């Protein structure tokens, strides 16, 4: 029972509109299944694309994980990210297939493994994987600008949140209710960031404020 | 009524 | 047109019986075929099982080559030999398969080439490898007893030969016709040795003597 | 006739 209309009309702001955002303004399809598989870059080794299952499915977004770490650091990301491709991408390019850095057996068990996980397995088709969109060529928030944004700190987490300051390239994402613990600096070309309608339209669920 | 909010 | 009765009342000797041989009496079936795919030790890392190719079949033996090496050290293996076995042995195991010495790409490629390679070959069944004959408990050689046994300097080559030397469990190969250049200590319970009548048995070719 | 046999 949270609505935008009324909330910009009560607090007297108004939302950042949609072509601030490197996001589609007609949301893209989320057909991923959970167990699929795909290529996704290492979230904490940027240098490596590893072997990721899809664990949950919200919204435009899938809960990841990559294959033989730990069920500890699960990552979110949009289906027409770039750090996210079809299985046998990095073989078309020439790549290698890396371990994950939170991998669990003895190092040199890699190849193996990597054969173990790959046979038989559900891999994400191509045309599940959306066109990236493109980047707004300036910034155009302006503060007091609200939106709906990944709370970096909790990323299952969509929020309602603020535009506090613009400097350069870059925003201060504040959550409406939420203290400074939860603020973050982005680029105004964040994939993290979403405007107003985003949950809506894609079926995710948008967090209510703080307080 | 309320009590403030934690995080799901 | 040599024969090994005629060559043996000719020579004044007698051939090695067939129980001093770690060989069956009834030499297995070869029934591999170029192409194949299994695993073997790695000829020159004997601490290594590699996956290697089919290249030749001769005889009960296999032409081998360790997948992604050089065609220069290609190898000899009897059919019901233990370095060699099928493909996901390792894997049943426990074991790492691992790149070969000769190996022709950057060290890091080695998981998506195992990939690679491994994808739609055609696999040596199980049941092609041969039951491993038992050793013979005692060395019962004796000097002057001819025998059939691999030139190690050339194994594509299997020549007639004669004990020169019995000293504990080892044996000196002389090969008739040919200097001490192509003379060989093995154990008596080697492979590379065979008796009079393997090559006819197994179909395989004996070279004739040098002189 | 002869000559040395080499090693096909």
């Amino acid at each position: 029972d949270f609505h935008w209309e009324e909330y910009l009309k009560e607090t007297g702001s108004i939302s950042a509109p949609s072509e601030c955002f490197r996001q589609s303004q007609i949301p893209p399809v989320n057909d991923f299944k959970v167990g699929m598989k795909l290529e996704a870059r290492d979230p904490r080794n940027a240098t490596s694309v590893c072997i990721a299952t899809v664990i949950g499915i919200t919204g435009a977004r899938l809960r990841l994980r990559l294959d033989g770490s730990d069920n500890r650091n699960d990552f979110w990301r949009l289906v027409d990210s770039p750090d996210i491709q079809p299985v046998g991408t990095c073989e078309k390019e020439g790549d290698l297939l890396q371990p994950p850095l939170g991998y669990q057996m003895n190092t040199s068990s890699w190849p193996m493994f990597l054969l173990e996980t790959l046979n038989g397995s559900e891999m994400a088709s191509a045309t599940l994987f959306k066109k990236e969109p493109p980047k707004p060529p300036l910034n155009n928030f302006k503060v007091g600008m609200k939106l709906e944004a990944i709370d970096k700190k909790n990323p299952y987490l969509i929020c309602p949140a603020t535009i506090g300051d613009v400097k350069g390239d870059e925003v201060h994402i504040t959550f409406d209710g939420w203290s400074g613990a939860f603020d973050y600096w982005c680029k105004y070309d964040s994939r993290d960031i979403f405007p107003a309608g985003w949950c809506r339209l894609t079926g995710d669920v948008l967090q209510p404020p703080g307080t | 009524v309320h009590r403030l909010l934690r995080k799901g």
